[PDB]
């Protein structure tokens, strides 16, 4: 009974970062070999856990969060970072225990003339708490005058499209990101490695 | 009214510290990206710093570790604290409401920062004598070795304005400014009409009247 | 970092013309580009964002186009308040943030050769131990001009500074001042001081010179 990591890593469509997807991995056997062998990921960074020993560990639960961002922004998917993504879209906690995996997806998520499906939150009054997901689309009020749901001066739509084009520099090309969070609590461990 | 009003610029020595202020009206500072952008004399725009509505701050590499951007919500005011200033920090500094994809739509009027170790000094005024050779001659005044800017130059107490070119000052490697003011006049007037350049440098309370005549 | 290069550095046009200036990003940036206008002594003014969206209140004569690496600002009918410097900016409020170096839009006129004058240092200045020699290029167009200092027929490099006026409000020409600075001893070690001016309005370079003394 193997964990459905393929549904996450090999999904055909990915979510926007502001509406990042969370898959709950439980009651299964986790084989993390796909992370070591391939060298098909451009980012593989673990915190609070040893990367090479993942197959020896059991956990209460696993979370697989998935989204798409710019290459320039993959550095923000880590504990203690700041910027538009970490502040307004996807925030890891300082004591994060898990791994961040990312790979370039320019051939899949970029379209000629701009792909407008992937968005990021551009305006927000305060930062996100760790693992907070804000899907609001209310007009952002930048001044004292209320917006009443119409765009205009001091009244911005809070989301902006990445508009991924294949001509983009590597830093502005789309990257697919999966964050594995490892939860160890005083409960039965339902996700163990092989054997 | 929607406006940004800046203050706090001035003259300071390298290694000194200066705080710039930017009072806003028409929008809330704490709810916007707010940026500082500077422009050195005769150069283009250089982004200096940004503060997010959520509090994150970022700096250009040229000022990182020396400048600190901040804000006061009760006064709806942006601040830039500049420490360990250097000569190349000399610039007009602007604040602006930044909008990322929406560009920077509201800009302040700018405030001037000059970082130099030069001593305040009034200029020497030397003649640029008309050559001894349409009959139009050129004469002028070299306004050399002054600090800080600016100087003003008139001719014959304002009665001579046609044909006057007063050039922008250049900063010499000594740290002092130099400037020239020239005028083309009819060659026939060299013997009869007196030409005097009037140089004012208020920072040193210097007023000089230099008579420019043919030489021999 | 992604560089932003504007072309050309100086562009001359007339009232009523259709004008285009170009901004090139060293790598593709989709439509994350803004255009600003700045007049001397004043703050920038946002013209275009998103490569093509006109900022509210800006006249429809400004239009932005392009996506990826090549962007163009077009002024469909030039009016006198359009003569200014124009900057582009990559749109991403996270370091590094880069502006183009600027394109100055200037008033076009006919070619006018410079009238050239040379001025030896005054005796008063020589008393102080320094010699400034001044070369004046008066009322020329276009602005491109080359001043070459020669001392006893040796071309001088690294000991001169120059300054250019703004375009004259009534005849649209420029004037240039170049200053060669020497110590008194160096100045007295040589005889022939000359500035050679090359400009579009001259068939061949014009040299103005003097001999130290008389
Ligand atoms: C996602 O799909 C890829 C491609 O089908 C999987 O990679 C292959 O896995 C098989 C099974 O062991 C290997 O025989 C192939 O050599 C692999 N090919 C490549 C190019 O890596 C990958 O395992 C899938 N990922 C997950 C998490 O299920
Ligand atoms: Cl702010
Ligand atoms: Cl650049
Ligand atoms: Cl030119
Ligand atoms: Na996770």
């Amino acid at each position: 009974n193997l964990c459905p990591f393929g549904e996450v890593f090999n999904a055909t469509r990915f979510a926007s970062v502001y509406a990042w997807n969370r898959k709950r991995i439980s009651n299964c056997v986790a084989d993390y070999s796909f992370l070591y062998n391939s060298a098909s990921f451009s980012t593989f960074k673990c915190y609070g856990v040893s990367p090479t020993k993942l197959n020896d560990l059991c956990f209460t639960n696993v979370y697989a969060d998935s989204f798409v961002i710019r290459g320039d922004e993959v550095r923000q998917i880590a504990p203690g970072q700041t910027g538009k993504i970490a502040d307004y879209n996807y925030k890891l906690p300082d004591d994060f225990t898990g791994c961040v995996i990312a790979w370039n997806s320019n051939n899949l998520d970029s379209k000629v003339g701009g792909n407008y499906n992937y968005l990021y939150r551009l305006f927000r009054k305060s930062n996100l708490k760790p693992f907070e997901r804000d899907i609001s689309t209310e007009i952002y009020q930048a001044g004292s005058t209320p917006c009443n749901g119409v765009e205009g001066f001091n009244c911005y739509f809070p989301l902006q499209s990445y508009g991924f084009q294949p001509t983009n520099g590597v830093g502005y090309q789309p990257y697919r990101v999966v964050v594995l969070s490892f939860e160890l609590l005083h409960a039965p461990a339902t996700v163990c490695g092989p054997k | 009214e929607v406006q940004l009003v800046e203050s706090g610029g001035g003259l300071i020595q390298p290694g000194g510290s200066l705080r710039l202020s930017c009072a806003a009206s028409g929008f809330t500072v704490s709810r916007n990206y707010m940026s500082w952008v500077r422009q050195a004399p005769g150069k283009g725009l250089e982004w200096v710093s940004v503060i997010y509505s959520g509090g994150s701050t970022f700096y250009a590499d040229s000022v990182k570790g020396r400048f600190t951007i901040s804000r006061d919500n009760s006064k709806n005011t942006l601040y830039l604290q500049m420490n360990s200033l250097r000569a190349e920090d000399t610039a007009v500094y602007y604040c602006a409401r930044d909008g990322d994809y929406y560009g920077m739509d509201v800009w302040g009027q700018g405030t001037t920062v000059t970082v130099s170790s030069a001593s305040t000094k009034g200029p020497s005024v030397f003649p640029l004598a008309p050559s001894s050779k349409g009959g139009t001659a050129a004469l002028g005044c070299l306004v050399k070795d002054y600090f800080p800017e600016p100087v003003t130059v008139s001719w014959n107490s304002g009665a001579l304005t046609s044909g006057v070119h007063t050039f922008p000052a250049v900063l010499q490697s000594s740290g002092l400014y130099s400037l020239s003011s020239v005028v083309t006049v009819p060659s026939s007037s060299l013997g009869t009409q007196t030409y005097i350049c009037n140089v004012n440098h208020k920072p040193s309370n210097t007023k000089v009247d230099k008579r420019v005549e043919p030489k021999s | 970092d992604i560089q932003m290069t504007q072309s050309p550095s100086f562009l001359s046009a007339s009232v009523g013309d259709r004008v285009t200036i170009t901004c090139r990003a060293s790598q593709g940036i989709s439509s994350f580009l803004a255009w600003y206008q700045q007049k001397p002594g004043k703050a920038p003014k946002l013209l275009i964002y998103g490569a093509s969206t006109l900022q509210s209140g800006v006249t429809s004569r400004f239009s932005g186009s392009g996506s990826g690496t090549e962007f163009t600002l077009t002024i469909s009918s030039l009016q006198p308040e359009d003569f200014a410097t124009y900057y582009c900016q990559r749109l991403d409020s996270y370091p590094p943030i880069t502006f183009g170096q600027g394109t100055r839009l200037e008033i076009k006129r006919t070619v006018a050769a410079p009238s050239v004058f040379i001025f030896p240092p005054s005796d008063e200045q020589l008393k102080s131990g320094t010699a400034s020699v001044v070369c004046l290029l008066n009322n020329f167009y276009p602005r491109e001009a080359k001043v070459q200092w020669k001392v006893d027929n040796a071309l001088q490099s690294g000991n001169s500074q120059e300054s250019v006026t703004e375009q004259d409000s009534k005849d649209s020409t420029y004037s240039l001042s170049s200053t060669l600075t020497l110590s008194k001893a160096d100045y007295e070690k040589h005889k022939v001081y000359a500035c050679e001016v090359t400009h579009q309005g001259l068939s061949s370079p014009v040299t103005k010179s003097f001999n130290r003394g008389e």
